[PDB]
């Protein structure tokens, strides 16, 4: 129940960016809704905090907690290109 | 302050007038005082008056404005120094109504800065405390002198307010600022401008002068010209990395109210940052601040040898005669040694940054875009920085530079940059991207049309192989890039704006001219509406000191900034 309110605001915002003919904004707001929903599953399934992280920070945290299958899947779902994922992994793991 | 008088206009007249006003105000509030400060005001007020002056007017305590009860203090008077903001009126009311009634009371007063507001007073009346103030006045601190040729309002929000929010409050204060200058330094007979904001400032100047009805101004004009310039006429310059000594101190550590906070390891005695004042009162800083950073090393070596030799000369003073003299020179020798040690340590800090691989790569990219190369493809260094999650603002400066040099980016490119910025830094920054678009900094290209090359080639804005050591052109400050703003100023003075009509017509806003009637090297006052960088300032000092019969510049601005603080101010409180 805790994210229904935040999800409703984002919906109201998607609708707004569509009336406004701002296609990029609408889609981005759709992606953020999808990501917040995923973030709540992850708190539910693994505990700890994931709400409100950026996508990159979510993947990074997952890698760091040992959840490498979920992290890869998460990157594929948002079509993160190979080069950007490689850099992400490398900065996650380095001293 | 001697340095306020080193140039053409004596800015102590101005500083001393506003100090006199403050004194007169404190003297009406007789007896011991505490000042309660709207925190936003303390920094810039520091250029006008430190605690040492206030102390001589029996200010015994200084507090910050917050809610609930005021702190206990055995003083006769509490004085609020505060901006005319509605929300702050509620806090003051709470302070006043929470006084312990029993025992001797404390008289209340209020000084509104920079203006008193009928509306704020109405609010204080409704809250039930207007009648508790014995004095209510305004102190119209608009243009603050930072150096002998430099004035700022230090209004960081002006750019946003004007170009995104349609709020021209800051233009009214600029006009009022210009009226105060004309009361002290005489009427400015010629006014030139380029930009929407400029047109409004001019229109308000002229109105305010027609509506004045005091003694006619007899003062012989010190300024020959005013040039009003919209920041949005030259969006490029602030984005680029500054390459002067003062520029780089600002890029890297930030200069606030003419002080910088540095890491302390290299300084005496070595816990907290080393705080230093940077202005023209220090001979050595006057000499290197406007230089390209690659010319500074030689200057420092020369001084090291001179100072070193003076001190080495103490072994030779064996006599009673020449010990008298060496001794008389010592204070100056010690201060020159100290000044040199500081700037020598600052140069080493800047060198650690400017020799890094990341700096070299950033600059290669900046220079690629400014000279017209590949300003429409997704750029691989930007993509590496985004992937490594470098500082968001570094990334934004770079993509905005690309947009401005290309007259926008094709949809696909712009959208690709945006998606990867939101994925990496967070959806919440979509607001920052929209603001950048409305500012004209990161936007879609329209048609296939791209005008920067015509503007660049015509105004000679990029040059290769520039002299950095003995400069011959304003491009030295960015090692090749001539700031557009300064180039326009230069070309107004000689040969005149008729020669570039076709280019002005593709830059934002009108270009215009007005005269102000007078009773029966030129000095130009140049006013940046929306901010100015230290590199632009250096370039203007560079024109000022050519003894080619041109013009000398005194610089005013709404704000002293760089690309980083400019863009931070376009973001929202996350």
């Amino acid at each position: 129940e805790r994210i229904e309110g935040r999800v409703a605001a984002l919906q109201t915002a998607a609708d707004a960016f569509y009336k406004a003919k701002n296609e990029f904004a609408a889609k981005a707001t759709e992606d953020q809704m999808r990501l917040l929903r995923l973030q709540r599953r992850l708190e539910d399934e693994l505990g700890g905090q994931f709400l409100d992280l950026s996508l990159h920070d979510t993947v990074t945290t997952l890698i760091l907690g040992g959840h490498n299958k979920r992290a890869e899947q998460l990157a594929r779902d948002f079509r993160i290109p190979d080069k950007r994922l490689w850099w992400l992994k490398l900065t996650a793991l380095a001293d | 302050a001697a340095h306020l008088s080193y140039g053409r206009v004596n800015l102590n007249v101005l500083r001393e007038a506003v100090r006199r006003e403050l004194r007169e105000f404190l003297d009406k509030c007789a007896g011991s005082k505490a000042i309660v400060w709207d925190e936003y005001l303390t920094g810039p007020f520091g250029l006008i008056a430190q605690y040492s002056l206030l102390k001589e007017h029996e200010v015994e305590k200084m507090f910050t404005l917050k809610g609930n009860r005021l702190p206990a203090a055995d003083v006769k008077n509490i004085i609020f120094f505060v901006r005319p903001r509605l929300e702050l009126m509620d806090i003051i009311a709470e302070n006043v109504l929470s006084e312990d009634r029993r025992g001797p009371t404390r008289d209340f007063h209020i000084l509104f800065v920079p203006r008193r507001s009928l509306l704020c007073e109405q609010r204080l009346k409704d809250l039930g405390v207007l009648g508790s103030f014995i004095h209510r006045e305004e102190y119209s601190l608009d243009l603050i002198p930072f150096d002998g040729d430099l004035l700022s309002m230090e209004s960081e929000g002006a750019f946003k307010e004007c170009y995104l929010e349609g709020d021209q409050t800051s233009l009214y204060h600029a006009a009022k600022g210009l009226m105060t200058l004309q009361a002290l330094y005489g009427t400015i007979p010629q006014i030139f401008g380029k930009g929407e904001c400029a047109r409004q400032v001019a229109n308000m100047m002229i109105r305010m002068k027609r509506e004045f009805t005091g003694s006619q101004n007899s003062i012989f004009p010190v300024f020959d010209n005013l040039l009003l310039l919209d920041r949005n006429v030259d969006l490029l310059t602030p984005l680029a990395t500054q390459l002067t000594y003062e520029g780089l101190i600002d890029e890297i550590y930030g200069i606030q109210n003419s002080y910088v906070k540095l890491p302390p390891e290299k300084f005496a005695p070595k816990t907290e940052a080393k705080k230093l004042q940077l202005n023209s009162a220090e001979e050595l800083y006057a000499e290197i601040r406007d230089k390209n950073f690659n010319a500074v090393g030689s200057v420092l070596s020369k001084k090291a040898k001179i100072i070193s030799a003076a001190f080495e000369e103490r072994h030779n003073a064996k006599t009673v005669g020449e010990i008298k003299q060496f001794v008389s020179q010592l204070p100056h020798m010690q201060a020159a040694r100290g000044s040199l040690a500081n700037h020598t340590s600052i140069a080493e800090l800047i060198k650690d940054v400017t020799t890094s691989e990341d700096f070299f790569d950033k600059l290669t990219v900046e220079q690629e875009f400014m000279s017209g190369i590949d300003t429409d493809k997704v750029n691989n260094y930007i993509e590496d920085c985004i992937a490594q999650k470098h500082s968001l603002i570094k990334v934004l400066r770079l993509v905005c530079l690309q947009s401005v040099c290309n007259s926008g980016l094709k949809q696909k490119v712009l959208d690709y940059y945006k998606r990867e910025i939101l994925q990496t830094y967070g959806y919440e920054h979509i607001l920052t991207l929209h603001n950048l678009e409305k500012a004209g900094l990161l936007k879609p290209q329209t048609g296939g049309r791209n005008n920067y090359p015509t503007i660049r080639k015509t105004l000679r804005l990029w040059m290769d192989d520039v002299n950095e050591q003995n400069p011959t052109d304003i491009s030295y400050v960015y090692s090749g890039y001539a700031p557009l703003s300064v180039r326009l100023a230069q070309l107004l003075s000689r040969p005149g704006w008729r020669s570039i009509e076709e280019v002005l017509r593709i830059l934002p806003g009108p270009h215009f001219e007005e005269r102000q009637p007078l009773p029966t090297n030129r000095v130009t006052l140049i006013f940046f509406l929306g901010g100015v960088t230290f590199a632009e300032i250096a370039a203007l000092r560079f024109l000022s000191q050519l003894e080619d019969g041109g013009t000398e510049y005194v610089i005013a601005t709404t704000k002293l900034m760089n690309g980083t603080s400019w863009i931070e101010a376009l973001m929202e409180k996350p």
